[PDB]
């Protein structure tokens, strides 16, 4: 029982580590653009012609 | 119809207000104590075992030995 | 007695397994926390693109109002 | 039917908050059941010290 | 024996948490699967504008480009 | 008219609430009896120590 | 008018819902106070258990001192 | 009974583990690709509006 | 010593089991906390992006359809 | 149907809030929270 | 389109300021 538990749980954590690792390699650039667009977000619109 | 308007408007206003109260109250009421409860209860297990579970231990030990 | 010595050896192995399981569970929860951080970052990026749709949506409606002219001042908002 | 349109939109808003609260209580109810499930170690223990207080009014 | 009773009870609350956890995960995967369908469209459009930029860049560089 | 199955879901939720609340009521009573026994226990223990505090 | 019938029936159903809501919020706040009592109860229980813990600790210390071959008043 | 429950827990664990790992690996790789796609997309539109600002 | 270590390690085992349960439930709480609404928000914004692409896709379809 | 759902929820609401949950009919708390002069038990029922 | 490319390259630049 415990053998299956440790092996399977270890594999689970390993794949979770893989998940987060690839996510680091593929999402780490977002905060830059997030800060950028947060600075760009100042929007207000009143159509003078309408 | 202004009376129908007043009815549905006021009634739904009460419902929306009550639902906001529901969300806030239910979330806090059922979230805040929950963590405290389980923390104190895992510690309670750690404590109660030292009076009751040890009682079973000693009983088994003596009766078997 | 010696059989019980073997029993405690079995329990030793079980406790070692349990310690490893505990360590793994802690690591799991740590990964869940990290996961939540990354998911938040993802949602931030999505919000950015939602801002982009807001730009083009206002564009389209602004044009359609000018395009649909079928019979003013310059007051606008410049953040 | 302008107010009827408002009625439709507002009852849908009500339904949104309604279902939102439903999901909240569901995850909470799971917490509740888990809590009592962990807390059910008080049957024999309570019975034991119930016998204690019973024997206090015995001798 | 009493230790075993305690262990079985803790194991019971464990198993209940296991089932609740995994049921939530089933909902998670189901949600993501439904979401996934609403992503390929956007992915296609992304690659479309990507190659648009690539090809127009290559052609502008071919003609009298007006970059830096 | 609009929230018929929604109210059916509410009926189910309140049923679960009734179950959990009954367990709370019961278990709190159990703990009340527990606490009262141990309270009176240690109370009298303190009383004996309060009366004949040893050297 | 049919609109008046719709108006009154709307008020009736929504008011029934409101009354049920009022009782529901009252139930929840009552439960809030109950949970507060519960928290205080277990807090006190933990305190007593800790008192017992210290009692057993010092009891062991005292027992070791009692069986010590040397001891004075 | 005891080991029946042990293996019941183990079977539930392993079953849902396979499910979760499928979810994890597949959708994570997919979403990483989706993320980079959205990245380039939004960047292109950002520069589009930048040039619009310079056009003003 | 023998029965002493027996009971000691037995208590350690029980404690460790409860600890494992605690960590497990912690992971459960993390998932059930706000991960589901978080992805719902993600998908909502994604849905908005699809509404964004709903316009320009028409032109690509038109190009394919001459 | 409609009234059945309303009545059902109301029944559960009544049965739940009407639950005589254990109130502060407790000795223990004050017994070891209010260290005062000895007496039988004096629940601060003010 | 030219400046858009320039801006895009600046956007994906790991370094950038207001």
């Amino acid at each position: 029982s415990y053998a299956d538990c440790v092996c399977s749980l270890r594999t689970s954590l390993a794949f979770l580590e893989s998940s987060v690792a690839t996510l680091d390699n593929g999402v780490q650039d977002f905060p830059r653009l997030c800060h950028v667009l947060r600075t760009v977000r100042h929007y207000e619109l009143i159509p003078q012609t309408t | 119809l202004s009376p129908l308007e007043q009815e549905v408007l006021d009634e739904y206003e009460r419902l929306s207000e009550n639902m906001k109260k529901l969300a806030v109250l239910l979330d806090e009421l059922a979230s805040a104590p929950a963590t405290e409860i389980l923390d104190g209860l895992r510690e309670l297990e750690r404590k109660t075992s030292l009076v009751f579970t040890l009682l079973k231990a000693s009983v088994y030990s003596i009766v078997l030995q | 007695s010696p059989a019980l010595l073997a029993r405690v050896n079995e329990k030793k192995a079980e406790l070692e397994n349990l310690k490893e399981l505990r360590d793994l569970s802690a690591a799991v929860a740590a990964q869940m926390e990290a996961l939540e951080q990354k998911l938040s970052t993802l949602s931030s990026g999505t919000e950015a693109i939602a801002t982009v749709l807001a730009n083009w949506h206002n564009v389209l409606r602004a044009i359609s109002m000018a395009s649909a002219k079928i019979p003013p001042q310059t007051l606008v908002r410049i953040p | 039917s302008y107010f009827e349109q408002q009625r439709q939109a507002l009852i849908e808003e009500i339904a949104m908050n309604f279902e939102h609260v439903l999901a909240n209580i569901n995850k909470l109810n799971r917490s509740l059941e888990a809590v009592i499930a962990v807390g059910n170690e008080f049957s024999s223990v309570e019975a034991l010290w119930s016998q204690f207080e019973n024997v206090m009014s015995w001798s | 024996s009493p230790h075993e009773h305690q262990q079985n009870l803790l194991l019971s609350r464990i198993i209940t948490n296991v089932e609740k956890l995994n049921e939530a995960i089933m909902v998670m995967n189901k949600t993501l699967q439904e979401i996934n369908i609403q992503n390929m469209n956007i992915e296609l459009v992304a690659q479309m504008f990507k190659n648009y930029q690539s090809n127009v860049l290559f052609h502008l560089e071919a003609t009298d480009n007006l970059k830096d | 008219n609009a929230f018929e199955p929604a109210f059916a879901e509410l009926a189910d939720a309140v049923a679960d609430l009734e179950a959990n609340m009954m367990h709370f009521q019961l278990m709190h009573e159990s703990l009340a009896r527990f606490s009262e026994s141990f309270a009176s226990f240690l109370y009298g223990l303190n009383m004996n120590a309060f009366c004949v505090d040893f050297p | 008018e049919a609109r008046e019938a719709a108006l009154r029936k709307e008020l009736e159903g929504v008011r029934k819902i409101n009354e049920v809501i009022e009782g529901m919020i009252g139930t929840l706040e009552r439960a809030k106070g109950n949970m507060g009592t519960v928290s205080q109860t277990v807090t006190n229980a933990t305190t007593l258990l800790n008192t017992w813990t210290r009692m057993l600790s010092q009891t062991e210390h005292n027992q070791r001192l009692i069986l010590n071959p040397e001891w004075k008043g | 009974a005891v080991k029946a429950r042990q293996l019941a827990h183990l079977h539930s664990q392993l079953t849902q583990l396979s499910h979760n790992l499928a979810t994890t690996e597949n959708l994570m790789r997919m979403t990483a690709v989706q993320a980079e796609a959205m990245r380039g997309l939004g960047s292109w539109h950002a520069g589009l509006f930048m040039a619009a600002s310079k056009v003003l | 010593t023998l029965t002493e270590e027996l009971e000691k390690l037995e208590q350690q085992i029980t404690l460790t089991l409860q600890e494992i349960d605690s960590n497990f439930a912690k992971a459960h709480r993390i998932v059930t906390t706000s991960i589901l609404p978080l992805v719902e928000q993600y998908g909502e914004h994604s849905r908005a992006v699809w509404e964004a692409t709903k316009f320009w896709k028409q032109f690509f379809e038109a190009s394919a359809n001459v | 149907l409609l009234s059945a759902h309303l009545e059902q929820i109301s029944i559960s609401c009544q049965g739940i809030d009407s639950l005589p949950f254990p109130p502060p009919k407790i000795f223990t708390n004050a017994l070891l929270s209010n260290p005062d002069i000895t007496s039988l038990i004096r629940d601060t029922e003010a």
